[PDB]
RNA sequence: UCGAUGUCGGCUCGUCGCAUCCUGGGGCUGAAGAAGGUCCCAAGGGUUGGGCUGUUCGCCCAUUAAAGCGGCACGCGAGCU
RNA sequence: CGAAUGCCGGCAUGAGUAACGAUAAAGAGGGUGAGAAUCCCUCUCGCCGUAAGCCCAAGGGUUCCUACGCAAUGGUCGUCAGCGUAGGGUUAGGCGGGACCUAAGGUGAAGCCGAAAGGCGUAGCCGAAGGGCAGCCGGUUAAUAUUCCGGCCCUUCCCGCAGGUGCGAUGGGGGGACGCUCUAGGCUAGGGGGACCGGAGCCAUGGACGAGCCCGGCCAGAAGCGCAGGGUGGGAGGUAGGCAAAUCCGCCUCCCAACAAGCUCUGCGUGGUGGGGAAGCCCGUACGGGUGACAACCCCCCGAAGCCAGGGAGCCAAGAAAAGCCUCUAAGCACAACCUGCGGGAACCCGUACCGCAAACCGACACAGGUGGGCGGGUGCAAGAGCACUCAGGCGCGCGGGAGAACCCUCGCCAAGGAACUCUGCAAGUUGGCCCCGUAACUUCGGGAGAAGGGGUGCUCCCUGGGGUGAUGAGCCCCGGGGAGCCGCAGUGAACAGGCUCUGGCGACUGUUUACCAAAAACACAGCUCUCUGCGAACUCGUAAGAGGAGGUAUAGGGAGCGACGCUUGCCCGGUGCCGGAAGGUCAAGGGGAGGGGUGCAAGCCCCGAACCGAAGCCCCGGUGAACGGCGGCCGUAACUAUAACGGUCCUAAGGUAGCGAAAUUCCUUGUCGGGUAAGUUCCGACCUGCACGAAAAGCGUAACGACCGGAGCGCUGUCUCGGCGAGGGACCCGGUGAAAUUGAACUGGCCGUGAAGAUGCGGCCUACCCGUGGCAGGACGAAAAGACCCCGUGGAGCUUUACUGCAGC
RNA sequence: CGAGCUAGCCCUGGCCAGGGUGAAGCUGGGGUGAGACCCAGUGGAGGCCCGAACCGGUGGGGGAUGCAAACCCCUCGGAUG
RNA sequence: GUGGUUCGUGGAGCCAUGGGGGAAUCUGGGCGGACCACCGCCUAAGGCUAAGUACUCCGGGUGACCGAUAGCGCACCAGUA
RNA sequence: CGGGGGGAACCUGGGGAACUGAAACAUCUCAGUACCCAGAGGAGAGGAAAGAGAAAUCGACUCCCUGAGUAGCGGCGAGCG
RNA sequence: CGCGGGGUGGAGCAGCCCGGUAGCUCGUCGGGCUCAUAACCCGAAGGUCGUCGGUUCAAAUCCGGCCCCCGCAACCA
RNA sequence: CCGAGGGUAGGGCCCGUGACUGGGGCGAAGUCGUAACAAGGUAGCUGUACCGGAAGGUGCGGCUGGACACC
RNA sequence: GUGGGAGAGGGUGGUGGAAUUCCCGGAGUAGCGGUGAAAUGCGCAGAUACCGGGAGGAACGCCGAUGGCGAAGGCAGCCA
């Protein structure tokens, strides 16, 4: 957990990098597995449509596997815990018994010696994925399907996890990350524990340019601005928002609930406190 | 100090070009008008 | 005078007025002497260096015969700042 | 046509005036020629030399070479030229690019969308300064050369012979294939020295015939070999994966290696031949040509940032693709095919001159500006691409000759004094490199720190330690150490090279910004908090399709404020915004048809049309402060006086806590006191009557940091008392070339008046021969710009909002 | 019709003399019940320091019908990000 | 719900049609300015159709059209320098 | 077998402004204009009544004259027709 | 000067704005409770509404003048 | 050579003094309230934390040097 | 040393039921709360009281003593 530094400069004070002990390999990646990617936060017109983006290293993209569910009953073992330079997380680098490599997100609890599944068949044990009807309620859980067959959309972000809290007919309920309560289709497939890299969230980049590296680009404030630019700016000496404060496009930042009333989507909705 | 022209022989006929020109219908009607005209020159030298 | 008369202060260079700050000549005095007060004549000349402030001004330090008030587009930016 | 700062052209004035474009710098002889400071040669002088030399890419496009020219072009001249006329000149299977690959992007069968024009989009295709791929050294022309030629190597295609083999691809696999910083061992470019090798010639002016002085001592090169390095397991058995099949690949198991041991690839070395080859003298050259010679052609050292190259190590921000390439099987074919080696053949298109930090490119100019890559020698100074001189090479900047005023610019020095200058030490000075001693507050324990403040610095001789390379030796090279002397005003002797301290404000910090009047206390920034978003996410661009978000998933992503860190961030939810609320209230279209009307003989057809049911929104109830925001008044009171811990009452949704406080905020104000000073509207500390501080438009501190802004001291000064002298480029005189704004016309004085109120022009009076040159700027309300301030116009435009009315969005 | 100037991003290359400080880590030693830790050498971190190239544009002077429609001189900021 | 028409919601018909509902074939259906009756007119939901009309790159004829600052931008080697 | 692209102005179709007028300005105007796009051609469009509209009338369409600045339309304004 | 609000028993506030009526809390005075004071309970007193002029039948009330108060404003210059 | 000492520079310690500021001692009869001693009218005390004109109040834990009716 | 003992002695992981609060459903009506007495609050938008489900955190009743253990602070459901 967590390298610090001697201030030997101003900003290597306060500065901090992770701890690589876990990594069972660097300069890989398996080259069967990654391809590249571009963007600039720029669209497909030319346009920014996300803002204070670029710069950053050149990242080769490791291709990973969110479907567990077509090599039901096969078993792999880990063969290594590398770098992704694309998430949160670390992957697991896991050869199967077919000969197949595939990349899988790493579960905290993960050494690198062990075997995994995937199937109903599965002891519940770290690693292993099932459909949620064959977890016990209770378990922690994460990488979960949303919709049955289409790839695992939740709890994917280092140290993220999920819980059964019960099931109810063709579906569970699940307490998500956000800790709203969610139903999820029994036939999902998820994976048993938490994702780890828990320490993830207590990283202090330090520096300016320790931003950037991560090719986020400067981000100006709408108070700095004139009033062609953003609802707050002018008159200065600075100023408060002089009006509920607002984006760029003009809508209301605080409070304002965004999503949409009738998505059929509410019907399994019941939280998020 | 640096100044406008910094010319480029590839930049002026993929901007500029007879090919250009003949692709966007903004593009055209600039040949029509310049025939249309009597330029002698339709579309830059480039070399 | 708006088909433009650049505006405070400093600096440089001055010139003029006298309702005189000093020096010269006077009357009066509640002028013994010395030293002052006040009023008259007189524009020849002279009228310091410095702390503060953009400052003019003003206060202040140290001197002085004295540390004069004004005009000249609040003299003077086709002379400077 | 007389006026429009009219329009077009022509010609004036200014005026022989300013300038002639870097202060690197010129002088003479000879030549050519009608004509020469300017063209050609020689000699002397000066300037560049991590360039002002040389090569490459862009871009330019005959400017290249030579003959004959000088009207113009050339900031003068021109006999010269980048100029006129003409002729000549650019040679590639190997260099660059294409009959190769893919990248962003582009384009786009399929497909999707859009009133039309069009927008998108997987495969494919196109696209390069990336990947792939075979040529080195010399000679030759006036002008091209890895292109022609000489010598020595090499690649593909085609066909044939031999030998080999399950052959075969657009398909499967391997590889290609990669960051940044540091970096080992061995090489090479490159360089330095030699008493050794080769060579014309030299003894000057006191000395020197010398182990003298000056010149040179290499270049390329298949196989073979040697040194140094890269890459690399071998065998079997199983095998369900690698969208078919694989013997390949992956995966498991057993067996031997464990090491480059081998196999293999590149670097360098050497190598058969090949080829260069000075100073000097001589001719004879916009240029170079004989000889020197039959040249010599060797040792030692220094040593890459280049090579071996996928080398190694560490770190986190985690570092292209595809083809060539090899392997695998598929159809298919096995006569074929493919592999290997030898041989003959065949091997296309375009670029190729020249300029290329510039007089040939971008800047209207032969313009002090701008322009990517590579080479960039020697010596000295700690190093170095820094600095001074200098090789090769290239230049003296396309007006000159004088003179030696004011004034200006660039620079040098100054008696005594030393910030007295001034808004301000602005400016300039001081300081200055390296080694050694030494070094405070405070501090986030790193810093502060080059703190401060000092000492040393050259040359000669004696002794002497360690290293590199060689042997462990000399030599050569690098790093020192001690000892005794010499000279000068002075030894980083010239050149390049911090002035320092105390103390405030603001901003944590490095960063960023108004191209061209603002670099900052503004923006950004790590970091804290709020908020939205469950993923076909929110959000953003688009009519849409689609895309970004993100091939991400709440430890994530969007929005907002605050802005390292420390200690902290109070009270109010009445209004407003957001959030929750299944009731109630009102509500549009629609449902409803009480009742009414038009017209018909009537059946009807046709209008209105009450109740009632009926969304969101508003009303209503409530929550919300790192949401918009807001956080009182008058009166009294203590055994001196003052003051008021205390009380009274009025109002509020609530009445400003902490901490700060005449402040980047304090009007009165230069507040009062204290400090500093001889003297302090500034500045520092303090008091609190805070006009009008106050807590994330954050409050109060904070080490370190700052071309920020304020205040003081030391050091030192031409800033100043207060000027002086000197240098150079101008200014002035002469020869050549020769502008510009401006200009109603001029025969253009002072004063006191007058006049539209500031008269050369009118009145009176004074003064005044005609014309210039060098100078100064008081005046022509001097020039420039149809005043930007101010107002006007029912002029215009950016911006705001609970202005009006719309529209997108929802 | 324009991103051949300028602003951002994308793709692919290249450049950054020389010096100065001396982080973690590792090794050894001390210490301890075992540690923390302390010291030494090694090591070579960093929007670290000095300073060319390259990038800037601080202060001042000159220029102002300019060499230049933003220049020149002197000084000065960054210079592995 | 809109457009067209002189018709701007007007008593607003007619022609057209984006949306919802949705017939009949002579006794069928549209029209004559809301609607109703009467009396008339006409036969939608398929198509083609000379000429009389517009214009002038081009050829010709004619000017109380210009005569090189005019007449086209161009009398000339001009959409050129 | 055909299509594609071009053509001065003219024609039809899809779309479609603003200045300006209103002595400000929203309806209105400029205006179905400018423009952009698609398709015709030597012309294009339109054309044989589910028409006019008051006469027991007229007979396809186009163009000119007239009706007529009439009927109307209109912040019953400017104006439009 | 400029605009807005204000002046009412001793203190602080209503009432004015709509003419006839002056009220609330404290304080003061008398009495009670208590050993006594406060607190608490029962009673009471107290004003011409800043001032001057007008309007009306009648003025705290409506109007004007002045006098004080509090508040905002004083910009381009 | 060393050398009294003079000079220039930077530290350390001690005393004095300073606008102002913090509490403290002490001083017959000033103001405000009642915290403590009798369940002192809320048992008291206590470390600590927040708050409040003031004594003090409240939270968490603690000590006894506190505790004949009624559920 | 050997052999035996009692114990809430410490660390770790697990785990159980009672209760409180919150929500969901059911039924149900006019108050509930609270105090010295009240009021604030809560409730006809359906509260309290009653039944069923669920989420979650904290502390462990009886055994329990005037008890045990620990150096002190302290240590109490149950299992390893
Ligand atoms: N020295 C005792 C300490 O001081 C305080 O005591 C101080 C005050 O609290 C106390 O003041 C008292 C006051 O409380 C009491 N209730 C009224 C009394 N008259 C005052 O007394 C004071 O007043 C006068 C001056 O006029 C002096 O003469 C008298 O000595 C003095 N005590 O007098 C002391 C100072 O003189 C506290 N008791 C406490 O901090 C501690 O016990
Ligand atoms: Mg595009
Ligand atoms: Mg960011
Ligand atoms: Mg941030
Ligand atoms: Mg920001
Ligand atoms: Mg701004
Ligand atoms: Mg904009
Ligand atoms: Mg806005
Ligand atoms: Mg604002
Ligand atoms: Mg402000
Ligand atoms: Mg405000
Ligand atoms: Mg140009
Ligand atoms: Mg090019
Ligand atoms: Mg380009
Ligand atoms: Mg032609
Ligand atoms: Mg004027
Ligand atoms: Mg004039
Ligand atoms: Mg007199
Ligand atoms: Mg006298
Ligand atoms: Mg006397
Ligand atoms: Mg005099
Ligand atoms: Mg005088
Ligand atoms: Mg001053
Ligand atoms: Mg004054
Ligand atoms: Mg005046
Ligand atoms: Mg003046
Ligand atoms: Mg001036
Ligand atoms: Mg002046
Ligand atoms: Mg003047
Ligand atoms: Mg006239
Ligand atoms: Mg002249
Ligand atoms: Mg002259
Ligand atoms: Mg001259
Ligand atoms: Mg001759
Ligand atoms: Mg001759
Ligand atoms: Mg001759
Ligand atoms: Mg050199
Ligand atoms: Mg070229
Ligand atoms: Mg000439
Ligand atoms: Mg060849
Ligand atoms: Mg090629
Ligand atoms: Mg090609
Ligand atoms: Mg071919
Ligand atoms: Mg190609
Ligand atoms: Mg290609
Ligand atoms: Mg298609
Ligand atoms: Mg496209
Ligand atoms: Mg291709
Ligand atoms: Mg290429
Ligand atoms: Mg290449
Ligand atoms: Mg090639
Ligand atoms: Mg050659
Ligand atoms: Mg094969
Ligand atoms: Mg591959
Ligand atoms: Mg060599
Ligand atoms: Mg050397
Ligand atoms: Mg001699
Ligand atoms: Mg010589
Ligand atoms: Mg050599
Ligand atoms: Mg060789
Ligand atoms: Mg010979
Ligand atoms: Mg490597
Ligand atoms: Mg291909
Ligand atoms: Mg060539
Ligand atoms: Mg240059
Ligand atoms: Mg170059
Ligand atoms: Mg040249
Ligand atoms: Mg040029
Ligand atoms: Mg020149
Ligand atoms: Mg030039
Ligand atoms: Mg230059
Ligand atoms: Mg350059
Ligand atoms: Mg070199
Ligand atoms: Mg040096
Ligand atoms: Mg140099
Ligand atoms: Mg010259
Ligand atoms: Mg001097
Ligand atoms: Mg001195
Ligand atoms: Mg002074
Ligand atoms: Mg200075
Ligand atoms: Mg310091
Ligand atoms: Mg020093
Ligand atoms: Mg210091
Ligand atoms: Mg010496
Ligand atoms: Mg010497
Ligand atoms: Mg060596
Ligand atoms: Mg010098
Ligand atoms: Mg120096
Ligand atoms: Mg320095
Ligand atoms: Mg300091
Ligand atoms: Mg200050
Ligand atoms: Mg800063
Ligand atoms: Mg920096
Ligand atoms: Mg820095
Ligand atoms: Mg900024
Ligand atoms: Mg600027
Ligand atoms: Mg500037
Ligand atoms: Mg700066
Ligand atoms: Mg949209
Ligand atoms: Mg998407
Ligand atoms: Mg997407
Ligand atoms: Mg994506
Ligand atoms: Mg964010
Ligand atoms: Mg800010
Ligand atoms: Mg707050
Ligand atoms: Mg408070
Ligand atoms: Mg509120
Ligand atoms: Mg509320
Ligand atoms: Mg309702
Ligand atoms: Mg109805
Ligand atoms: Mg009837
Ligand atoms: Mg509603
Ligand atoms: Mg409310
Ligand atoms: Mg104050
Ligand atoms: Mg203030
Ligand atoms: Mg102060
Ligand atoms: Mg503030
Ligand atoms: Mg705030
Ligand atoms: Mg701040
Ligand atoms: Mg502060
Ligand atoms: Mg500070
Ligand atoms: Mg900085
Ligand atoms: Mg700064
Ligand atoms: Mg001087
Ligand atoms: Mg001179
Ligand atoms: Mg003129
Ligand atoms: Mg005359
Ligand atoms: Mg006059
Ligand atoms: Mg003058
Ligand atoms: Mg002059
Ligand atoms: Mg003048
Ligand atoms: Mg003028
Ligand atoms: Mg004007
Ligand atoms: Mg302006
Ligand atoms: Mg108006
Ligand atoms: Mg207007
Ligand atoms: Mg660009
Ligand atoms: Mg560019
Ligand atoms: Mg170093
Ligand atoms: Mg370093
Ligand atoms: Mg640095
Ligand atoms: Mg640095
Ligand atoms: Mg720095
Ligand atoms: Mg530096
Ligand atoms: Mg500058
Ligand atoms: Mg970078
Ligand atoms: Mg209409
Ligand atoms: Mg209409
Ligand atoms: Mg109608
Ligand atoms: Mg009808
Ligand atoms: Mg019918
Ligand atoms: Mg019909
Ligand atoms: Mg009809
Ligand atoms: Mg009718
Ligand atoms: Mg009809
Ligand atoms: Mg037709
Ligand atoms: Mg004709
Ligand atoms: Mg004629
Ligand atoms: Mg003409
Ligand atoms: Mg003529
Ligand atoms: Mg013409
Ligand atoms: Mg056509
Ligand atoms: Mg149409
Ligand atoms: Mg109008
Ligand atoms: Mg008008
Ligand atoms: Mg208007
Ligand atoms: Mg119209
Ligand atoms: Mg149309
Ligand atoms: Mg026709
Ligand atoms: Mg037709
Ligand atoms: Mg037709
Ligand atoms: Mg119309
Ligand atoms: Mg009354
Ligand atoms: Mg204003
Ligand atoms: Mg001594
Ligand atoms: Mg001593
Ligand atoms: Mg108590
Ligand atoms: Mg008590
Ligand atoms: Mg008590
Ligand atoms: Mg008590
Ligand atoms: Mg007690
Ligand atoms: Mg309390
Ligand atoms: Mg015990």
């Amino acid at each position: 957990a967590v390298k610090k530094f001697k201030p030997y400069t101003p900003s290597r004070r306060f500065m901090t990098v992770a701890d690589f002990s876990e990594i069972t390999k660097t300069e890989p990646e398996k080259s069967l597995v990654k391809p590249l990617k571009k963007t600039g936060g720029r669209n497909n017109q030319g346009r920014i449509t996300v803002r204070f983006r670029g710069g950053g290293h050149k990242r080769l993209y490791r291709i990973i596997d969110f479907k567990r569910w077509d090599k039901v009953g096969i078993p792999a073992k880990v063969a290594a815990i590398e770098y992704d330079p694309n998430r949160s997380a670390r992957i697991a680098l896991l050869h199967y018994v077919d000969g197949e490599k595939r990349y899988i997100i790493a579960p905290d609890g993960l050494q690198v010696g062990q075997q995994v599944v995937a199937g109903p068949d599965a002891p519940i044990q770290v690693g292993n994925a099932l459909p949620l009807r064959f977890i016990p309620v209770g378990t922690v859980v994460h990488a979960v399907e949303l919709e049955p067959k289409k790839g695992a959309k939740l709890a994917r972000a280092a140290g993220t996890s999920a819980q059964i809290q019960g099931r109810e007919g063709d579906y569970v309920i699940l307490r998500l990350p956000s800790g709203e309560l969610r139903k999820v289709h029994g036939e999902c497939y998820a994976t048993v524990g938490a994702v780890g890299n828990a320490d993830h969230k207590n990283i202090v980049l330090g520096k300016a340019g320790r931003s950037r590296w991560l090719g986020r680009r400067p981000h100006v404030r709408g108070a700095a601005m004139n009033p062609v630019d953003h609802p707050h700016g002018g008159g200065e000496g600075r100023a408060p928002r002089g009006r509920p404060p607002a984006s760029p496009w003009g809508w209301q930042t605080k409070g304002l609930k965004t999503r949409k009333r009738r998505k059929p989507s509410s019907r399994f909705i019941i939280a998020r406190r | 100090m640096k100044r406008t022209w910094q010319p480029n022989r590839r930049k002026r006929a993929k901007t500029h070009g007879f090919r250009a020109r003949m692709r966007t219908p903004g593009g055209r009607k600039v040949l029509k008008r310049r025939r249309q005209k009597g330029r002698w020159r339709l579309t830059p030298a480039v070399r």
